[PDB]
């Protein structure tokens, strides 16, 4: 249960 | 404080500038993705003549079959050296600078006006499977890192630019961005690059929408300053590590 991490998710700008 | 991308090519000088606060902290600068665990043809454009090349015509432009499917041409392209569809491979980056922001850390800004749909930089790093991702998640939480650099590439491939990467790792989040990710195929292998979504005036910070999947207990407040800012990187909901890493 980390503190501030996460993953960015590519997507096409809408 | 700001710096130009050639400043990152000299490690000794960079490290000395970093101690004076004139450059971001040192990382391993790499030219393409490095896989921690290695994993398992031509367009139909008619070759430009020598004269058409002299007249300013574009080789493998908007109508190139590879470009339309976001596939880069190889050296065997019928347009040869003139192929304009090898931007990732030829490192044909936009003219950008790395700048220190007020409270997001370092960031990227356009040094010239950037037309819409301009290739900025490839998001390079170490590519991890779910097993290596969980180990990095634990290491970075243990180290109490502030910034995260995980980028989902495909189901079992996460690009990690924390330790190795290029200046693309400095692109900050905005809820009203002017860039986007595009997934491009290079030599049968998938890559992620940043592309402007609009005309970006010189001096403007370059940003994209992280669509952040937060697994951490604490949400980072968003300082993008947009009129429609979501308040936090990752939004309202916290997801599991497995879900953030692509299940
Ligand atoms: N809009 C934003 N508001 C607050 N912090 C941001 C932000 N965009 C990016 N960041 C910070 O930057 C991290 C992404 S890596 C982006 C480069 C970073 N600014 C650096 O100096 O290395 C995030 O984890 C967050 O800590
Ligand atoms: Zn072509
Ligand atoms: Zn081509
Ligand atoms: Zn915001």
């Amino acid at each position: 249960a980390p503190s501030t991490g996460g993953v960015m998710k590519p997507h096409r700008y809408r | 404080p700001s710096c130009v991308m050639d400043d990152f090519r000299d490690p000794q000088r960079w490290k000395e500038c970093a101690k004076q606060g004139k450059m971001p902290c040192y990382f391993d600068l790499i030219e393409e993705n490095v896989y921690l665990t290695e994993r398992k043809m031509q367009c139909e454009c008619t070759p430009l003549s020598k004269d058409e090349r002299a007249q300013g015509e574009i080789a493998c432009g908007e109508d190139c079959l590879n470009r339309l499917l976001m596939i880069e041409c190889s050296s065997r392209c019928p347009n040869g050296d003139y192929c304009s569809n090898r931007r990732f491979q030829r490192k044909q980056h936009a003219d950008v600078e790395v700048i220190l922001t007020e409270k997001k850390g370092w960031g990227l800004r356009a040094a010239k006006d950037l037309p819409s749909n301009t290739f900025v930089l490839e998001y390079c790093g170490e590519v991890l499977d779910h097993k290596e991702f969980k180990a990095r998640v634990k290491e970075y939480a243990r180290n109490k890192n502030i910034h995260y650099y995980f980028m989902a590439l495909k189901n079992d491939e996460i690009i990690d630019a924390t330790q190795k990467g290029n200046c693309s790792r400095f692109m900050n989040h905005s809820c009203e961005p002017n860039c986007e990710t595009q997934k491009w195929t290079v030599n049968g292998q998938l890559r992620v690059g940043f592309f402007t979504t609009k005309l970006v005036p010189s001096g403007s910070e370059l940003t994209f929408d992280y669509q952040f999947q937060r697994y951490g207990k604490e949400a980072q407040k968003c300082f993008c300053g947009s009129a429609n800012c979501r308040g936090y990187l990752g939004g309202e909901n916290r997801v599991s590590i497995r879900a953030a890493g692509g299940k």
